[PDB]
């Protein structure tokens, strides 16, 4: 039943500033952790980004990590992604997951359990 | 990133065993190594959690091992619709969380 | 102890914020023998009152506590320049008594208990 | 300060752990000016001593602290999930009361001291 | 509680540096009902002035702490074997007694607070 | 009115200990954090180190962190940098002006407002 | 270190501007960019802070901009005192604090 | 008085787990931190790890840090080095040797003041 | 690594000086730097420690000393049995701790 739905996905310039939004229905929201992971056109899986079930923590691959931003909102069930000053090496299917990781009242969940469409960024 | 072989073959019916070689840091540090499978156009699906668990769903024919800094996904009763890419995810700590190894061709 | 007590109350605040000691040391000590208990029992409720605040905000054994709580320029529009160094703290006080409250639960809310939930998920990472 | 007082005492321990600062704030406050006082007195030393033991442990000023000490399956074989998500914290009381001891034993005697003899240690070289 | 109370009064300060807990959790507990009453108040005050202490350094919730104040030999010129390894607490407290406002002071005054004002200052970069 | 004069400037060898000593008038010294800039005789210039105004607080570089010593006294109205391992790269003018940071009770002050008349120091 | 234009020039009366290009972890995170004017043989002065903030006693002739992870010093209604040459600074964290560009050489 | 005697030492395979263990006498042993000390065949000193006298702080070279592993036993007297994932660089005499740190209510003990036998590891 | 001579001569009698280097780090910035002498086919021994300080039993002979970043190691009164290896050992601080030179030989 979970159903993961990426959009705002499409083509941009070098320098660009592009918003992707992943909508979740068929779950709590709010009690899983989201991930980004991105997957070249030639290439295999490449983790991205992991925001936890509150929203609160963030975390980034080094190569993005001061151009990227996960944000999340657990009312309207809709994780986010804004990346500025887009470089070639960010050409991807980008994909919204749910897991990475878990508050320390939960179980270990340091695995993607469900994921999306995928959203592809030509940059 | 982890190496991962680039492609492997099995007959129908035969057992397949892809491997996964890591530092020592990421899987011979911490007991959580992932294998997901991707059919072409379609999105990756988490066959394996924490080395040896399975979600529900997924049929009993594949698991999963470790051996030191190394993992494998055993794939027996090989199937025409098992042709897809494999890929590894294990998480390497606080300062990086997940790497990913190249992908595996599985043909039947 | 008493040596110094309340010196800087016309001082300005900066300047008096290096004398936050002589203040807080002031604050812990026949029916004339119940009475004067009673007032010595008061004065330990204040202190542990006040203590307890602090614990609540991430601010258990500090005289000058830093926080996430962002200023808001409704509570006051001032420079730092016209509240640290052309005003007292009795004046301060006077004037942010009406929103002491607003940034009262701001620091025990938001900010505490949101952080102490982050480091208690940062912690089993 | 009174208003949401044990309001999550039915609730899960999860859900019951987003409110501590509720109960944390309502624990501090003729014969009969004396038996009151006696009260007002008895509650600050059951303030001071459960501080007290915050203290000896590694947890001054916390109201969530995480430790050292390794969880014992004797102690409990739930998983977290029948803990947190289905459980509250008097049904949890009652069973780990048989153990309470031996868990603030092995928090004040291994964990703390051997910890802080360790930064002790660091310290100086 | 009580049991080992003040047994490392006669061993070695290094020894009797690992029971310091011992001596820590018996610190807190018809006129007869008021004196006793009043005995119990005291017992709260010197207790939080201790920690206020401990608060004023930066010491807070701590049973070792180091700190930034230099040793001076005319406080002592023992060597740390001939204090912690070839004496008791008892005797260095005789010996210490002539000095320890002059410790107390340079606790209190230069290391806190230069080290909070850093902090306060730090944490604006 | 603001009136910065350096002195203890000169010639030194590799290996050489070096002070310099920078005297402040016209304003309160005790107030305004200072720092010392350098400038090779053929380049630009470079940021050296830094104090904060009660002068506890040092930073430097990396190329000078464990060879250069900022210091200050505000009594006299005295800034001083004691040099030691003076190294080929470091010949330059050196100058010493007001700013670079400010207590948390201060606004901002992430620039140089006053200067030096500058220092030769040839290693 | 800052990336900045060897120099410009421009005839007088008209109106300049001296460019300044930096990585995103120090023009781009922090609105502390300022503009310092070195005449040959003198020390620098203070020309703009804070990126559009003057100093007190600065013509209103000398302004400032920042666009990104770019800084910029428009100059208007040159006159030939104003050959001099021209830095940047930017606060670049706590790590590093101040990394100055190099030197516009204005010519009139 | 002080006898330090290494053994476990012996020959063995590129991956291999080799526990080495010494045994000490003479002197209170609990009382000392403990450090190992290798030296190649063709080649000078080199400091592998140091454990305290508690044997709860444990230190090692970058080289080794997620490899080796020090380790002791103040009531057998026994110190004990497991090193797993052997290299060809790991061939060397190993010595244990008494010294390396001290707590703060000791002196400083900055050097090895007792020596072992040594061991010979031949990867 | 510390640099050390690799090998020094001295006649019977006479007074010879191995010197050490290291960096500003560590013997420039901390006074504990040992010195050991090995003979071959057995373990080092302390000559040495805190740079000027002899353990007991240890020769008058044996004496150290530190100059900014440079440490030495002063053996007078040379005889046949001094015919080993001698080793630096210092102290470089939290994130590594001791740094040994390579051997020097003595001969007679
Ligand atoms: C009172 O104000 C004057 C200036 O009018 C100032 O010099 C003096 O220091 C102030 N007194 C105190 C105690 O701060
Ligand atoms: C400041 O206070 C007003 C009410 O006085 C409130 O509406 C506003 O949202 C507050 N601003 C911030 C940034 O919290
Ligand atoms: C801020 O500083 C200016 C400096 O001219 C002063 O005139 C003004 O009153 C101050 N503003 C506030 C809101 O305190
Ligand atoms: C808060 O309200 C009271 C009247 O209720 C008023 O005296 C006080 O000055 C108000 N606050 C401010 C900042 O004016
Ligand atoms: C009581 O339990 C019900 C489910 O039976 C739950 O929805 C409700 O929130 C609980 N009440 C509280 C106060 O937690
Ligand atoms: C758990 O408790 C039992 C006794 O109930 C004890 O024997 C055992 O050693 C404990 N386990 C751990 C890991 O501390
Ligand atoms: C743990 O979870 C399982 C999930 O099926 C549940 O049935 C079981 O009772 C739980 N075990 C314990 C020991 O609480
Ligand atoms: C502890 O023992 C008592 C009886 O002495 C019992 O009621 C309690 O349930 C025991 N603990 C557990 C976990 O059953
Ligand atoms: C008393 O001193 C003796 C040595 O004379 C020592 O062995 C013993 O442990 C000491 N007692 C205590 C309680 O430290
Ligand atoms: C130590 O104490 C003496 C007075 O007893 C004092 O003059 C001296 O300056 C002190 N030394 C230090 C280093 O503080
Ligand atoms: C320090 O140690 C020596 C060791 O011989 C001892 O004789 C001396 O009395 C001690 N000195 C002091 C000042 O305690
Ligand atoms: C401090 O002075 C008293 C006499 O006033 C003396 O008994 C004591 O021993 C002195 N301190 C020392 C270290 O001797």
């Amino acid at each position: 039943e979970v159903q993961l739905v990426e959009t705002g996905g499409g083509l941009v310039q070098p320098g660009g500033s592009l918003k992707l939004s992943c909508r979740a229905s068929g779950y709590t929201f709010s009690s899983f952790a989201m991930s980004w992971v991105r997957q070249a056109p030639g290439k295999g899986l490449e983790w991205v980004s992991l925001i936890n079930d509150r929203g609160g923590l963030t975390f980034y691959v080094d190569s993005v990590k001061g151009r990227f931003t996960i944000s999340r909102d657990n009312s309207k069930n809709t994780l986010s992604l804004q990346m500025h000053s887009l470089r070639d090496g960010d050409t991807a299917v980008y994909y919204c997951a749910t897991g990475g990781m878990s508050s320390a009242l939960q179980s270990s969940k340091y695995y993607f359990d469900f994921w999306g469409q995928g959203a592809l960024v030509t940059v | 990133a982890l190496t991962q072989p680039p492609s492997v073959s099995g007959s129908p019916g035969q057992s397949v065993t892809i491997s996964c070689t890591g530092t020592s840091s990421d899987i011979g540090s911490y007991n959580y190594v992932s294998w997901y499978q991707q059919h072409p156009g379609k999105a990756p699906k988490l066959m394996i959690y924490d080395v040896t668990q399975r979600p529900s769903g997924v049929s009993d024919r594949f698991s999963g091992s470790k051996s030191g800094n190394t993992a494998s996904l055993t794939i027996s009763g090989l199937q025409a619709d098992d042709e897809a890419d494999y890929y590894c995810s294990a998480y390497a700590g606080r300062q990086t969380f997940y790497i990913f190894g190249g992908g595996t061709r599985l043909t039947v | 102890v008493f040596l110094g007590f309340l010196g800087a109350a016309g001082s300005t605040m900066g300047a008096a914020s290096m004398t936050l000691t002589v203040q807080a040391r002031n604050l812990l000590s026949t029916v004339w023998g119940i009475k004067q208990l009673q007032a010595r029992v008061l004065a330990v409720e204040r202190y542990l009152r006040d203590q307890q605040l602090l614990g609540i905000w991430g601010c258990s054994g500090k005289l000058i506590c830093c926080t996430n709580v962002p200023w808001n320029s409704s509570w006051s529009n001032r420079n730092l320049s016209e509240i640290w160094d052309n005003m007292t703290w009795l004046q301060w006080d006077k004037e942010i008594s009406n929103y002491t409250q607003i940034i009262y639960g701001l620091l025990e809310e938001s900010q505490n208990q949101q952080e102490k939930n982050e480091q208690d998920l940062l912690a089993l990472d």
